[PDB]
RNA sequence: GGAUGCGAUCAUACCAGCACUAAGGCAUCGGAUCCCGUCAGAACUCCGAAGUUAAGCGUGCUUGGGCGAGAGUAGUACAAGGAUGGGUGACCUCUUGGGAAGUCCUCGUGUUGCAUUCCC
RNA sequence: GCUCAACGAGAACAGAAAUCUCGUGUGGAACAAAAGGGUAAAAGCUCGUUUGAUUCUGAUUUCCAGUACGAAUACGAACCG
RNA sequence: AGCUGGAGCCCAUUACGAGUUCUAUCAGGUAAAGCCAAUGAUUAGAGGCAUUGGGGACGCAACGUCCUCGACCUAUUCUCAAACUUUAAAUAGGUAGGAUGGCGCGGCUGCUUCGGUGAGCCGUGCCAUGGAAUCGGGUGCUCCAAGUGGGCCAUUUUUGGU
RNA sequence: AAAAGACUUCA
RNA sequence: UCCGUGAUAGUUUAAUGGUCAGAAUGGGCGCUUGUCGCGUGCCAGAUCGGGGUUCAAUUCCCCGUCGCGGAGCCA
């Protein structure tokens, strides 16, 4: 698509914006459903998780966050069918960007004098992805575990804030199939 | 279900609940109103609280001058009508000529002399006197204020019906008689201001008359016999009584207050436990139940 | 468990709290309101306005206006108004106009009793009579100084009213 | 610019009473009476809104400069500038509690008295400051029934 | 060319020199601008005062 | 203990559902001549004879809810000062300090002043 | 004096909104206006009575030179409600 | 106006003062935390529940029944807030730690008390190192005048802006 | 008196 | 683009002061008419989308989309 670097928005610079009665005109949000696949299970079909967790403290931008998604997505279908595992997509995008926008071209551009100051127009969203946090939540089935951190992989290089996979653990799963029966 | 109020407390909670520490103890009982009250205990000037409707009615009302402090109140006399039977007194203690001697009586004993703080000369202790107009101990009434409480400013009340007993006892209650349960109330004379009819001790007189179920005890006259007798100068009983018994009150009273829970607490859900696990119904109060496994706990671990 | 168990009313015999009787068309739909006429012969006593407040649909703009008109009656009047409404009805059928309060309502003309149609200015087809009933024990409620809530011994039910209704001339 | 300054600007918090203490106040503040001189704090009913002083004021103890009809005047100080002054201001007693900064000193004095009359009466040598924290004493234990158990730092676990 | 609107940097550094002081402690402080009751009383219980202080002295 | 009037501290005092209350008192409750009041004596105001503990009121209970209190809650998060510390920076370590909150788990569930009265 | 936003269950006509009733209901409403606080036997809403939205001349708080001016605070001295 | 100097003015380790700490006691809504606490955002299911949101099937009908899709409701779940916050730091900030004080004695008032009751202010008497720590190669105070009235930079914090 | 215009092919 | 300015029946554009919206023409329906037309009687709105204020908004604000104009240096 047409050229934005991400480092614009990239540095948690700024003050947070999720007030969408004071900031008007937000345009859509880009994230089609976040939860793609089963939804009848959760943990108990699923007695492994993993996530991507953030390296980095950044924020992820929608775009980015729908480049991600459907990587990982599409590698499900491609080598595990289409009702395979489940992505939960699990951070949302809160954070609108206003963002400088609408130059002209006479021997300025910025249409005051030089300015130019706040009252930018809205650009997008982004979601703050801070650090620790779980962008990506695949769970998945012990056995077939190695083709839901392949789908991560995948999806990793499609944001600015470097996370690391990992294999990740609730209550256990070894405290959950004890938990469960004792009080069942 | 259904349900809302309950549900939609519940759910919210926290949000209504302390909703009754949005004001506090005195209002929840429906004793005190501040906004009443606040007036009143800048300067602190006794509250004369005689009540009459839903507090102490249909057998007794009562006339407290009561005095202020930061720690809670403290009465410098009380009287009550049930106590008026000891000077004598059998025609209705519901009455304005009941209210009136009471009103009589506390004057009287709010001093006694005692202490150090008297005045006794103006006049309190006021004469037997047919009234008309406000009599004090000079120029400047204090220290008694018409506290009616929660009840309505109505004329005709035994509220003030009481303020004229107060009056023509020596205490000294601030006024205006455009409210006021006027003279020929207490059975005397009248004829004047905005209030009409004279006559209202001699009310009941032409009621009963006209034949029809009311009190024992005779007849139209027998008010002034005991309206003249709280006038009288022999202040100071109120009755010698006979002394608790032991340990607060009584059998009934040691079954019904207090506790059980601790010890208690642990037996009844040893054998909710085990009910439990022998049936497997309910846990109790809305869902669960499955052999459970001890408390509230439950319901996190039997999702997955 | 409703503490029935007891040996039953002296208290907790039913009774009129009021019976509220009001007229429903709205303001230029029916009249001025020259419909308090028929209202003050047919009760005895007069009837006040009642103001509309909200989104009303036929005139009344303002919202806050004479629309309609009620009166609120009770003692004896209002049980031998009662005994009309029932002679109608069809007896021991709907448990749809009893409330969970215990409060019912039926519909019928204006003109049932001895009356003319004349006399008033307007005859009227009918309009909502409204029974408020409750127990003795309701008052503690009602009365304000000292009000508390309903209890569940305090509630009458759509069975319970429907019930004492039974007995008396239906 | 030239000065303007919105009087008030960030007093959210500093007119709003917290959630579990709105409503109407206690009849007690109102009763409480204070002499002249005697020491009390600044801090208001959001119930009353004439007779409030400006927020800054709040947690400022001052000295009562004198008593008048429903409102107190308190003598307190403002802070910020060049040679700040005492200042006197109109003030509730709804909006003024007791301070606590005076009345514990105040009975810790009433003690130094006890012990100067005491201390006469052993032959003077008074001495009725209170004392520094000092250094501490020797302490014991036994060895009997307290041999060596090991304990380490356990290890790292990234846990998310 | 903007200027400088405002800064409070600087203004602490001057007055902790020879600014702030105290209030100026004294018996007997400014009762000026006080209520007229207690000021009335304190005028005609004075002229009384210095006649019996002398009594009181001998 | 209870009750009544006046409260103080101000959720251990509150909410939900149950249960119990001797004594005496409150209440509910019967009446509408009178002051007073309404659309209606239901409210309010007055009379207080005849009733009823059903509710109010009080107290207790229920793995309850809330509130209160505690925790290896957590020494975590964050943060002043120091570095010619590590790191491209983002930040992150350490030294000298200070140190939460929730999740979650555990324990608690009104106290008490004045006056008068009541247990037996 | 009264209690609201709202919702549920009822009530000729009347539906999703008419008017009437009860329960629940911490304020989720309303208090002219911008916005934000505050507020419940009120400051709201309704009724009743009203005219202090008055006379004098200071002090005090803000802006601050610790100035004027405006506006505010609470008293006094008057006279009223 | 402040900073700065001068001319001094008054005392001097008496005295009080302090870009300070402690102690003890206030005030605060930032960092952070929270969201199954209120408000606002926001993800996902799941399980309920209709005298009236919509479909279908079973029915002559029903105050009928079953599937279905919505609303809502409940317990969950996920992630956020400068203009949200019950909650909630640290570093900052205010006040107090006494002879400019306390206590006893007894005087006056038009105030205040229905009452010498109380309040304030006067005369007179009693109590020292003694009111945490530390320092004051001294401090306190007044008059008057110059210059300045364009600032600039770094660490840290931070708003706009790639 | 002024309101009066159009109107298919073989024909 | 910046500062302005509108939008209302099929079409073209009036109106209000807050409770309320029109006309003309086209079209649809008879009648005129040999037959159409002129003429003659009949008829018909999302007041842009959008929230807010307000008892009640087409009307009074704010935002946005579209369609327009008019400015934008030393160039």
């Amino acid at each position: 698509m047409g050229r934005r670097p991400a480092r614009c928005y990239r540095q948690i610079k700024n003050k947070p914006y999720p007030k969408s009665r004071y900031c008007r005109g937000v345009p859509d949000p880009k994230i089609r459903i976040y939860d793609v696949g089963m939804k009848k299970k959760g943990v108990d079909e699923f007695p492994y998780c993993v996530h991507l967790v953030s390296w980095e403290k950044e924020n992820v931008s929608s775009e980015a966050l729908e480049a991600a998604r459907i990587a990982c997505n599409k590698y499900m279908t491609k080598n595990a069918g289409k009702d395979a595992f489940h992505l939960r997509v699990r951070v949302h995008p809160f954070h609108v960007l206003r963002i400088n926008k609408m130059l002209s071209c006479a021997g300025a551009d910025r249409l005051q004098t030089g300015m130019r100051g706040a009252f930018g127009k809205p650009q997008g969203t982004c979601a703050r992805v801070d650090i620790g946090q779980v962008l990506l939540s695949v769970r998945c089935k012990e056995s077939n575990a190695k083709h839901a951190e392949e789908a991560l992989r995948r999806a990793k290089f499609k944001f600015p804030g470097r996370q690391k996979i990992i294999h990740s653990r609730k209550w256990g799963f070894t405290k959950f199939t004890r938990e469960e029966y004792v009080k069942l | 279900m259904s349900l809302q109020g309950g549900f939609v407390k519940t759910q919210k909670t926290h949000a209504y609940f302390k909703r009754f520490q949005v004001k506090f103890k005195r209002r929840r009982q429906g004793k005190t109103d501040y906004r009443a009250r606040i007036r009143l205990t800048n300067q602190d000037k006794n509250k004369y609280n005689t009540p009459k409707y839903r507090f102490v009615t249909n057998k007794d009302i009562t006339a407290q001058i009561v005095y202020a402090t930061i720690a809670g109140d403290i009465v410098m006399a009380a009287a009550y009508s049930h106590e008026l039977p000891r000077y004598g007194l059998e025609v209705g203690l519901t009455n304005y000529a009941a209210a009136y001697c009471t009103g009589l009586l506390l004057a009287r004993r709010v001093l006694t002399l005692r202490g150090l703080d008297q005045e006794y000369e103006g006049n309190v202790e006021a004469t037997g006197e047919d009234y008309y107009v406000e009599p004090a101990d000079e120029r400047r009434p204090f220290r008694a204020l018409l506290d009616v409480g929660l009840i309505r400013t109505t004329t005709g009340n035994r509220v003030f019906g009481a303020l004229k007993g107060a009056l023509d006892g020596g205490l000294d209650i601030p006024h205006s008689d455009k409210r006021f349960a006027g003279f020929k109330k207490d059975e005397k004379q009248l004829d004047s201001d905005i209030h009409r009819k004279y006559i209202y001790g001699g009310h009941v007189a032409d009621y009963m008359r006209s034949m029809a179920e009311e009190e024992p005890e005779k007849f139209q006259a027998h008010f002034s016999e005991y309206l003249k007798k709280g006038i009288d100068a022999d202040g100071m009983e109120s009755l010698y009584k006979k002394v608790h018994a032991a340990i607060r009150a009584d059998p009934t009273m040691a079954k019904s207050t207090k506790k059980e829970p601790a010890t208690h607490k642990r037996y009844n859900l040893k054998k909710l436990t085990y009910e439990q696990r022998k049936a497997s119904l309910v846990e109790r109060l809305n869902a669960l139940n499955s052999s459970a496994g001890a408390d509230d706990d439950d319901e996190e671990e039997d999702d997955e | 468990m409703s503490t029935e168990k007891k040996q039953l009313n002296p208290m907790r015999d039913i009774k009129v709290q009021k019976l509220v009787l009001n007229i429903s068309v709205g303001e230029s739909g029916d009249r001025l309101t020259r419909a308090s006429k028929v209202l003050e012969q047919l009760s005895g006593q007069s009837p006040v306005f009642s103001k509309a407040r909200y989104t009303v649909r036929s005139f009344g703009i303002r919202r806050n206006e004479k629309i309609a008109c009620y009166v609120t009656i009770r003692g004896e009047k209002a049980m031998q108004l009662l005994e009309s409404g029932l002679k109608v009805k069809e007896y021991e059928l709907l448990r749809r106009n009893f409330s969970d309060t215990g409060c019912f309502g039926f519909g019928i003309q204006e003109h049932i009793d001895l009356g003319m149609k004349y006399d008033p200015s307007t005859g009227i087809y009918g309009m909502d009579f409204f029974v408020v009933l409750e127990r003795a024990g309701y008052r503690v409620s009602r009365r304000r100084r000292c009000k508390a809530r309903v209890g569940i011994h305090q509630r009458v039910t759509k069975e319970d009213a429907m019930k004492w209704f039974q007995v008396k001339y239906e | 610019m030239p000065a303007g300054h919105g009087l008030r600007s960030r007093t959210r918090d500093l007119f709003a009473r917290p959630f579990r203490k709105k409503g109407y106040i206690p009849l007690t503040t109102y009763l409480r009476t204070y002499k002249v001189g005697e020491h009390v704090d600044v801090k208001v009913n959001g119930a009353v809104h004439k007779g409030m002083p400006h927020k800054f004021y709040h947690g400022r103890t001052g000295r009562v400069w004198n008593v008048t009809k429903r409102a107190i005047g308190v003598e307190i100080n403002k802070q910020v500038g060049n040679r700040i002054i005492k200042k006197r201001i109109h003030v509730r007693v709804e909006h003024v509690q007791p301070s606590r900064c005076n009345e514990e000193f105040l009975q810790r004095k009433l003690n130094n008295d006890k012990l100067k009359a005491e201390a006469k009466v052993r032959g003077e040598v008074i001495s009725t400051k209170r004392q520094p924290a000092g250094p501490k004493p020797g302490f014991m234990v036994e060895g009997t029934t307290i041999e060596t158990v090991t304990p380490i730092p356990y290890d790292v676990v990234n846990d998310l | 060319a903007k200027s400088k609107n405002h800064t409070a940097h600087n203004q602490s550094y001057k007055a902790h020199k020879n600014g702030i002081k105290k209030p100026k402690r004294h018996r007997q402080t400014s009762t000026k601008g006080m209520d007229p009751k207690f000021l009335r009383n304190q005028r005609y219980s004075r002229k009384h005062n210095k006649k019996s202080g002398e009594a009181e002295s001998e």
